[PDB]
Formats: C-alpha cells, structure tokens, sequence
RNA sequence: AUAGUGAACCAGUACCGUGAGGGAAAGGUGAAAAGCACCCCGGAAGGGGAGUGAAAUAGAUCCUGAAACCGUGUGCCUACAACAAGUCAAAGCUCGUUAAUGAGUGAUGGCGUGCCUUUUGUAGAAUGAACCGGCGAGUUACGAUUGCAUGCGAGGUUAAGU
RNA sequence: AUAUCCGGGAGUCAGACUGCGAGUGAUAAGAUCCGUAGUCGAAAGGGAAACAGCCCAGACCACCAGCUAAGGUCCCAAAAU
RNA sequence: AGGUGUAGUGGUAGGAGAGCGUUCUAAGGGCGUUGAAGGUCGAUCGUGAGGACGGCUGGAGCGCUUAGAAGUGAGAAUGCC
C-alpha cells in the first residue's frame, strides 16, 4: 500500500529541537541549525567528560602547591615525600585538607618532610 | 551589492531601537481643558491665547 | 570527626550521619557495609595511614542502589557520513555512614 | 562526590602587600607579583573567581634591567594609523614612567580576559619608597627567596 | 467583570507601522490615550482610536465599568492575512507586492 | 497451527536489504556502489564478458 | 486531495500562445442552521454583549489546526566586550518535578573554525542549502546463479488446459 | 596463530607527506618518478603557539581516583625560580 | 537458564549480522463521547533506532500479540509545490 510521511518525521525533529532548548536564536528554532548544533554539543560533551578530569586534577595540584609552600615545601617535593612515607592520599583529598582542615594538611606535610630527610 | 547574510531577529530588533514615534508638546487647553498641541489652536474649542479664533 | 576511605577506585571523605554515593557495591539494600581501607582519620586530632590507618574501620548501611542520569556518547566524524550513538547509566550505591572507628 | 571547594566572590578576604622592586630584575619581580594578584599563593585558588591579593610595588625606578635591556629592550605600540608604530626603550621607561614599565610587564603575565584585567587593577606601582595606601595597612612581601 | 476588549480584524494597515502608534498608548489612561491618538498624524492612529473607543464603549455599556478610571492594560497588533499583488517591473518580469492587514486589540481595565 | 500464532521454520525467510536509507545501515548515500565511475551510474556497467 | 485521472470543486475550464499547442489552483461549520433576533461602539469593516448549540478559541478565511514567521506579558541575564555561539566548571537569583544525587537563568573560568558534497588534503577565500512544511531516488516482471529453508529423493516436478 | 583451497558479495585502479636509498631537475621545488618504512587517507587524544602526513599514542562506556609517553616545570599555564 | 576466566570492542569505500519505526492484511486478544487518532507540554524509560505515563487540546476511531505484504524512514539533488 501507500505509506505517507505521517507523523514520524515531525516526532524525530521535535526530539532534536528539545535538545536545543536554550540555544541562541535559530539554533533552538530551526531543525537543521538545531541538529547541527546538537551534533557539535555531543562532540564537545564527550570530549569534555575527559577534559573535566584533567581540569580538576589541575585545580587540586595548584591548591596543594599553595598549601605546600605555606608549609615550607614545594608541591613536587611534598608528593615525593608522601610517596616515601607510604601515604596514599590522593590529590582531591589533599586539596580538600589544604582548604578545609589546614592542621591535618600540616601533619601530612611534616610526615613528608620527615620522610625526605630519611 | 546584496546582503551576504540574512539579518537575525536580534540584529533586526536592535536596528529598530530608534524606529519609533514620539508624542511631544501636549498640554491642557486653557479655555476648555482638553489636551492640545502647544502653540496650536485647540481643535476642540477653537480657542487660542484665551480667545476664540 | 571524619575519615577518608578507599572505595570504588577512589577516595571519599566520610562523617557519621552523612550519605555517600559510591561505585556499585555487591551488598543488598539495607544491609551493613564495612570499609576496612581507611587512610586518614581526622577531627580533633589527625591519624595518617601508611597507607592505611592501623585497624580503623568505617561502618555504614546501604540505603539504596540506583543509576546515575543517562550520559550519551555520540561519536561522529564530519564529512565521513558516519556516526555512532550510545547511552549509559552508571550504577551507584548510596551508603549511610553510621560509625567511624 | 563533587565536593571540591569553590571560592565565592566576597567571601575571601584580600590582603595588601608591599613589594620592593629595588635591584630586582623586572621579569622576576613581575612573575611573583602576578602570582599574588591571581591568588596562586593561597589554597583557595579558584580559576573563575578573583581570590588574589593587592600588591603595592614601591621603588619601581630602581627595578633592575640585566644586560643591555636598558637601551636595547624596545616597547612598540601601534596607533592603528599607517606608519603609526611608536617605540620606546625600557631604560627610558624606567627613568620617566616606571609605573608603566612595571604595569606592562605584569599585564603580559596575567590572563587576557575579564578576570585578568580585573586582577590587574589590584596592582599599584610607585617610583620611590612611599605610597598613599597606609589606610589599607599593607604588609611587606619579602620576595628575595621567591625570585 | 473588570476589563473590556475590542478588536478590529483584517484592517488594511501595516502591522509594523500600527505598532509604532500602539506602543504610545500601552499602559496609559484612556483619557491620555485618546489625546495621544488624536494628535498622532500617522494613519493607524485613527484606526486604533476607534478600537480603543469601541473597547471603552464595551466597558460602560456591557459591563457597567467606571469609564473615568479605565486604563489601557493590554494593546497589540497581530498580522492579518496578506493580499497578494504584483507590480510589473522592467524587462518583462513582475515583482510581488504584499498588501498586509492587521488585527488590532485594545484591552481596558477598571484601574 | 493457529492463525494468530504462525511461525516459519528457522532460516526459511529473510529480511530484504534496502539501500539508500541512511548511513548507519551501511548502504546509505552511495547504496554500496562506491564513488563515481561507470558502475555507479543507473543502468551502468559493461556487458557480460 | 502535493495522493488518486490533468480535472473529487461548473477542467481541458481559468490562464498563456498568432496558431498548432501548453495547461493550473481550488474538498471538510454543525446532528440539525438552529448561519448569532435585540442592544452597544463604528460611515462601514469589525468587534463587545445577548442569544442558538453538547461545543462558536465549531461564526461561514468555519473539523483538527504542526512549523517557519509576527507579536504581547515577564522569571533570570545583558551597556570594557571580539562571541560557528556550544561544551565542561561555576556563584547568584527565580522556581518546585513522571521526586529524580530536581528545573529555569546565568556573572565568571577552561576548551572549541558549522552541516553536506568532493578531495592527496576543505573552517574553508571549492560545492550545495533563505527558512519551515509536504513531496522526492535499487522497483517489478521474466530468466541465470549462490546461500538459507521445506517436501520428496535415484529420483524430483508438472506446463498449457479442464 | 594463522595459512592455503572452494564458493557468495564487494569496493579500489587521482593518493599525500615524512624518514631512508636512487633517477629526472641546478644532488632547486610543498617538483617529478621508483624502491623501502611509517603516518594521513579511513585516527579522535597529548606535544610541535596555530599546523591531515612530524613526535608520543590507537577513543566500547562511567569516575571531582592513580601511574606514565612525547614534551615539559619563572608568569600566561599543570609541574624544580 | 546463567556463572567464571582470558582476550577483544577508532574507522571511509565496502561485506556480514541483528534490530527500531511507518502503512496495510490475517488471526487472536483488547481500548474508545467515563473521549480514539492527531496536536501540545512535562523534571520519564531503553545500549541505539526509539517506547511509555500524565496534564491540556481534540472530537472518532485506534492499539497490542503473532505472522504476511509493502508507494516503509529525507537535510542537502542551483530538487518540485
Ligand atoms: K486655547
Ligand atoms: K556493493
Ligand atoms: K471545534
Ligand atoms: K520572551
Ligand atoms: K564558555
Ligand atoms: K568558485
Ligand atoms: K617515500
Ligand atoms: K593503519
Ligand atoms: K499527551
Ligand atoms: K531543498
Ligand atoms: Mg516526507
Ligand atoms: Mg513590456
Ligand atoms: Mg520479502
Ligand atoms: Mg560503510
Ligand atoms: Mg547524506
Ligand atoms: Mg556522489
Ligand atoms: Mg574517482
Ligand atoms: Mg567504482
Ligand atoms: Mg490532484
Ligand atoms: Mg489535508
Ligand atoms: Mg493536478
Ligand atoms: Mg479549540
Ligand atoms: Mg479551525
Ligand atoms: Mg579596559
Ligand atoms: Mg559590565
Ligand atoms: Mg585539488
Ligand atoms: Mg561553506
Ligand atoms: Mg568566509
Ligand atoms: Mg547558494
Ligand atoms: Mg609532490
Ligand atoms: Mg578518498
Ligand atoms: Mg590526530
Ligand atoms: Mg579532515
Ligand atoms: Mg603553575
Ligand atoms: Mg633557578
Ligand atoms: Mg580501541
Ligand atoms: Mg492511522
Ligand atoms: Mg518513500
Ligand atoms: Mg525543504
Ligand atoms: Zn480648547
């Protein structure tokens, strides 16, 4: 028999337009522009789920570096000293101690400095 | 010379910022009280400067 | 008082009465869970593990198993008439911390 | 757990520091000053928020220029008119506009965006030993071991 | 019970130019609006004024509202249907002409 | 058997392959013909032998 | 009803062409007109009431009424900023859901040159698309051949026709 | 842990650069033509400021976890002023 | 039926496999003026095509299961209207 276009076409395009809500001007309005930008958004979103892991480790290291220097030590020497002392605390936890519990961070720094001397 | 790109809704709206009317110089007629253009004869009562003209 | 525990290939700060979300634990909902890899105990004083605090444990109860909101992986190459779409919902376990020993 | 700390505008207190430029190479002074302005010295550093301190630089006239930089380091600027390239030597800047010399050096070392331009305003440079900012109660920043 | 409306549909005027006049009266008291429209020379003023006066007549005659407190609470111009015409141009070709129409609504409220 | 529960023997019937119905089918766009040349053309191709 | 005849409708008509000839568009109120008496603003058009009706935001351009496009209201943001415009991180503000480690907006920060075609290589200063909607491209018949499947098996099978 | 062989189905017959070995050229060319290896093509990621073909390395996915490669560690900008 | 272990899972042309959705047919089993399809909105589900469930709109038809047949899927043709 004859199968006319029906409603499938509209349904499919409406899904893309919903993904494009909040985009500027025609990019949330017109299907072709919206689909092109949703594709680019997907490309960015996948790439950025990898990049966010890089960015946060970059943030923690910088914060640990600032706290390390306040304890008479560079970031690189502190991580060497913690490794020598068998401390497995990760950079997310160290950065959190650097900001929220400075006394605990100082206790870790002292253990690292002790391990470096030995 | 022809438009290279169609003008967006936002850009068209911005251009029309200054495309508007103004209604300046209306004040009450001293004879009848209806609003009138200053320095013009009142179209309602036909007076001006306190006199029928 | 708080502690840092090693769970799900990661480290989570923990306080009694707080709920954490971790990689799926193979323990039923409502059952007791014990973490035996504690690397730091904090609070008034601080205890540092080398790498684990000696004999410290963190006890909790699995409130619920669930799935995180769906994340889509859509791979395409411009001009190569080629795309791939994949959905994903990462399972998690929500654990209420009840005792830091 | 998404529990990493993030600083907010207004919660972090910004301190005031005085840095002495006397006999300090221009770039090494600027590098340490740039880090203070950005907050890189504090554990609360948050890239999308301004958390750095204020810096007063005194004795900018006595900043050090190694080698032949006094006569051979040239600062070009273009007016954007044809043939509008203007030049001045670092040595001439140090003698006449030492604030510009220090400000230009630090400007290059800050991010080129809204936040970096905002952070640059926290820099105050003076040729000589005295500044008008006693009301802020600035404290000396010793940079001998930082350069 | 508190407002009255009037609409003039398919009015042979440009929606864009009608909106220039409509913008002058939005949020104004009926007495101020009438004065503004009377001294506006633009064509849509006369049309809008009749719609406004029709809305005021609706407010008093149909709903027994106090005319003297009426204000223009809403006013807008919507596009009506476009009459399609053609203008013969040079070198044998024709160019389309849009003869546009307007839907003009004025809402007036007791206060 | 029952008319509401018909089942063919396994492997007796297969689904036809429709070309030019999107890229993910593997026969989208060029419909398996590749790029240009005589064999890409409608009715294209040389006689047998 | 862009299908199906070119033509569901006063179509081989309108319209184009000197002529042969080419050749359209255009269906739907409602169960029933019961197609809005009367009143009000207006010269009228058109509205507002009052009525008819189960419903008139079913009022004749009349079922449903998408999108482009145009406008009104406003929760959040925006006048030192160079931005394929998203994405990741994120305060603040405004909201409360298919109740979900919620929704909208978003200062600020990182990263980031559309889609397609065609190319050794294209963000490409190569091609194509103004936008939205609909329509629009491997089919069928007879034969060849291979895989799979079923029946029968040194056998298998009928064609025309009745 | 593939090889052949038999059969169904193709696509391909414009290649590019880089290293190495030659010719042509002026031991010019992002030149041309072979040989040989790689990458691109048809490969995203990191480095080379940007930069298909170079260096490191092959993305089924989730993580606000760890270790490294090339390359790096004064500020932009992660790490030894 | 599942479990364990190891390994593997970039990709154009192109080959293979397995599915989603559309209209119609048959049988079965159902839903509809106590509101079908369609439209619209929503913070919903699945590994994907896609599938539900609510509110509003709408006013008569339409799902589901198994099998069958197809004018069966559009964003590009300086495509046609
Ligand atoms: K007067
Ligand atoms: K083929
Ligand atoms: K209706
Ligand atoms: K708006
Ligand atoms: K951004
Ligand atoms: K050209
Ligand atoms: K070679
Ligand atoms: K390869
Ligand atoms: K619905
Ligand atoms: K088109
Ligand atoms: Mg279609
Ligand atoms: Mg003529
Ligand atoms: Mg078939
Ligand atoms: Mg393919
Ligand atoms: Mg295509
Ligand atoms: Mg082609
Ligand atoms: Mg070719
Ligand atoms: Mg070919
Ligand atoms: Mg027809
Ligand atoms: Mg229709
Ligand atoms: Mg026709
Ligand atoms: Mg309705
Ligand atoms: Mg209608
Ligand atoms: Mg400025
Ligand atoms: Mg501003
Ligand atoms: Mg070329
Ligand atoms: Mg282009
Ligand atoms: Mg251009
Ligand atoms: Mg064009
Ligand atoms: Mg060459
Ligand atoms: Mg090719
Ligand atoms: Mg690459
Ligand atoms: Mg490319
Ligand atoms: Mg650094
Ligand atoms: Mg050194
Ligand atoms: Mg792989
Ligand atoms: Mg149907
Ligand atoms: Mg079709
Ligand atoms: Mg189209
Ligand atoms: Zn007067």
């Amino acid at each position: 028999a004859r199968v006319k276009g029906g409603t499938v076409t509209r349904k499919r395009r409406k899904k893309v337009l919903k993904l494009a809500k909040g985009y500027y001007g025609s990019k949330h309005t017109l299907f072709k522009s919206a689909k092109e930008q949703v594709m680019n958004s997907y490309y960015y979103a996948f790439r950025d789920r990898r990049q966010k892991k890089r960015d946060f480790r970059k943030l923690w290291i910088a914060r640990i570096n600032a706290a390390a220097r306040m304890n008479g030590l560079s970031y690189s020497k502190l991580m060497h000293g913690l490794k020598l002392a068998e401390i497995d605390i990760n950079r997310k936890m160290l950065a959190d101690l650097a900001v929220n519990d400075a006394a605990a961070f100082t206790a870790l720094a002292e253990q690292a400095k002790d391990a470096l001397s030995k | 010379a022809v438009p290279a790109r169609r003008t967006s809704k936002a850009k068209k709206a911005k251009r029309r910022t200054h495309y508007k009317l103004t209604i300046k110089g209306l004040n009450a007629c001293s004879n009848c009280g209806e609003m009138k253009k200053s320095h013009h004869v009142c179209p309602a009562c036909g007076h001006y400067d306190g006199k029928d003209v | 008082m708080y502690a840092i525990i090693k769970t799900g290939g990661k480290q989570v700060k923990v306080e009694v009465g707080q709920a954490i979300y971790v990689e799926k634990l193979n323990v039923e909902a409502g059952e007791k869970v014990v973490f035996d890899e504690v690397i730091l105990v904090g609070g008034e004083s601080t205890k540092v593990g080398a790498p684990t605090v000696a004999g410290a444990t963190v006890e909790g109860t699995v409130e619920k198993h669930g799935k995180q909101k769906k994340v889509v992986t859509f791979q395409y190459k411009p001009k190569k008439h080629s795309h791939r779409k994949q959905g994903h919902r990462q399972p998690y376990t929500k654990v209420m911390i009840e005792a830091i020993n | 757990m998404r529990t990493t700390y993030m600083a907010k505008a207004g919660e972090v207190e910004r301190k005031w520091y005085v840095v002495d430029a006397t006999d300090v190479p221009l770039g090494r002074l600027s590098a340490v000053v740039a880090s203070v302005l950005r907050g890189k010295n504090k554990p609360t550093f948050t890239p999308h928020v301004d958390t750095g301190d204020f810096v007063i630089v005194i004795n900018a006239d006595k900043v050090k220029l190694t080698g032949k930089k006094a006569t051979d380091k040239i600062y070009y600027r273009h007016s954007m008119y044809p043939g509008g390239l203007k030049s001045v030597t670092a040595g001439e800047l140090r003698d006449k506009n030492s604030r510009r010399l220090i400000e230009t050096s630090v400007k290059g070392m800050l991010p080129k965006n809204t936040l970096g331009r905002k952070q640059f305003t926290k820099l105050n440079v003076y040729g000589g030993a005295e500044h008008p900012h006693a009301a802020q109660q600035p404290e000396v920043l010793d940079i001998t071991n930082l350069i | 019970i508190t407002s009255a409306k009037a609409t003039a549909k398919t009015v042979r005027t440009s929606p864009r130019k009608a909106r220039l006049v409509i913008d002058l009266i939005r949020g104004k008291s009926v007495a101020d609006a009438i004065s503004i429209l009377k001294f506006t020379p633009n064509k849509s003023a006369g049309i809008i004024e009749k719609v406004l006066m029709s809305a005021v007549a609706n407010a008093e005659n149909n709903f027994d509202l106090d005319v003297e407190s009426l204000v223009v609470s809403e006013a807008f111009v919507n596009e009506g249907p476009t009459m399609k015409r053609f203008r013969p141009r040079a070198k044998g070709s024709a160019s389309p002409i849009n003869k546009r129409t307007s839907h003009i609504t004025v809402v007036v409220t007791e206060k | 058997m029952k008319l509401h529960e018909l089942k063919p023997a396994e492997g007796s019937r297969q689904v036809r392959n429709r070309v030019g119905r999107g890229t993910s089918s593997g026969n989208g766009k060029t419909a398996g013909r590749g790029q240009k040349g005589q064999k890409a053309r409608s009715g294209g191709g040389v006689r047998l032998g």
